[PDB]
């Protein structure tokens, strides 16, 4: 399945994702394609921002949901 | 762009609102021209009604970004121009901080010779001893920078930006300006890097008219090619400078837990 | 009111010639165009001489002809500045920019036959190597003021006092006090002004065509602060 994380500079990245995908691992491709550091990125869904060691399902994430992508530099 | 090869030299430009604010009912006209080749914009504008219901500095952003000087190496970052000559719907919701709200919708599109820019506006939730209705701002306007993002699922641009209104008494009434730019064609348009607009205005009387109006000079130039970035928090939509997001957020998600 | 008030009846050209020194950096601008007082309009255009300005051209806009102002009917007895004309005055100025150094200034403003012009020496000084000013950390734009204007009867003249506020490359902004006091170079009656304010607007941007280093300046300047 497919899924968009849009970012605050304005860039849409396209990502290929199951629901049984922890956070870690969306973020890791999320690594793969930007190269961000996974400890930089908050990913926010409706209002919600996803947490490491959980899964695109306990957030109810389906096909062509939008993500966005905050960077925090340190603290992360 | 193709649009681009239209604003080489002088413009000739024309302005219609029709506007309602709070119930008062108004119409104002305007013209003059445009330049995008020096980033200079000079418009007068005449309330056909008779006396603006509100004052003039609250309109000035409602009254062509086309007319931008994109310097060499950001021409390719110039959406305005490239949606010409069919246009761009451009929208606005306005907040006044602790008053009310207007809400605008414009066309901006060449009809033959001139670039012309017609607007609806709506204006609710004022107070009728508010600086906007009971007339207290300045009649000056300051420098701004406007913030431009792409909206490729929209094929067009996210524009955020705060307008600072002089107040009589030496305060400063804010304006929140959340924008966005929608191509009128399907004709291809540069959807562009984060930037801004550096712009700066300048109002004045026509001395030898005694109808309601305003003469407006712009001056407009694209730069930027980021932490003062205006953007919008993705919980609440509040817009903020990029640098403030993340203590934004800790404070936020806490705050709507349901999002 | 006044003879120097009919000297600005129309397009009156204009001339700007600055000798400059900020902490030992020498330099020079020649500037050039027209006011037209009737609209309260000011259009220039400076180039400095010497190569690059070593000071942001904001910081000199102040610097570089209040006598275009448009004063309405009803206050056009307070225009200490043209019923100084044609002799004209001396401008002196005192600019403190905050947390950094600060500006001298002093200025001729007078008709030389039929062009108004503007000659004017500046001395800055403290200034601190990585601050706003020698650091160029100011953006190229300008905001309104109010500059508020006051009789000095002893010198014959006029105290003026206002703040710039100049806006920062990282967002902050940087304040320049503003002292100043005009005093009339004949010795011919002048207008002594009531307690009342020039309402200020500007805009800065560039000639494309010019690669010298430049700056245009617009100025929009109306007397206020007196009822109709
Ligand atoms: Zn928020």
């Amino acid at each position: 399945m497919q899924i968009f994380v849009k970012t605050l500079t304005g860039k849409t990245i396209t990502l290929e994702v199951e629901p049984s995908d922890t956070i870690e691992n969306v973020k890791a491709k999320i690594q793969d394609k930007e190269g961000i550091p996974p400890d930089q990125q908050r990913l926010i869904f409706a209002g919600k921002q996803l947490e490491d060691g959980r899964t695109l399902s306990d957030y109810n994430i389906q096909k062509e949901s939008t993500l966005h992508l905050v960077l925090r530099l340190r603290g992360g | 762009s193709k649009g681009e090869e239209l604003f080489t030299g002088v413009v000739p430009i024309l302005v219609e609102l029709d506007g309602d604010v709070n119930g008062h009912k108004f119409s104002v006209s305007g013209e003059g021209e445009g330049d995008a080749t020096y980033g200079k914009l000079t418009l007068k504008f005449i309330c056909t009604t008779g006396k603006l219901p509100v004052p003039w500095p609250t309109l000035v952003t409602t009254f062509v970004q086309c007319f931008a000087r994109y310097p060499d190496h950001m021409k390719q970052h110039d959406f305005f121009k490239s949606a010409m000559p069919e246009g761009y719907v451009q929208e606005r919701t306005i907040f006044f901080k602790d008053d009310g709200n207007y809400k605008t919708r414009a066309e901006v599109k060449f009809e033959g010779d001139t670039l012309v820019n017609r607007i609806e506006l709506k204006g609710i939730d004022f107070k009728e001893d508010g600086n906007i209705l009971g007339h207290k701002l300045e009649y000056n306007y300051n420098s701004h920078n406007v913030y431009i993002m792409a909206d490729k699922q929209k094929n067009g641009i996210k524009v955020n930006f705060k307008i600072r209104h002089n107040i009589e008494d030496g305060s400063v009434q804010l304006a929140d300006h959340y924008q966005q730019n929608t191509p009128i064609g399907d004709g291809p348009v540069l959807l562009p890097d984060n930037h801004y607009l550096s712009t700066q205005s300048a109002l004045s009387k026509d001395p030898n008219e005694k109808r309601d109006h305003m003469v407006l000079l712009e001056f407009v130039t694209a730069a930027g090619i980021s932490q003062l970035h205006q953007v919008q928090c993705p919980v609440c939509q509040q817009m903020m400078p990029a640098a403030h997001i993340n203590s934004h957020l800790d404070r936020c998600l806490l705050l709507h837990p349901a999002g």
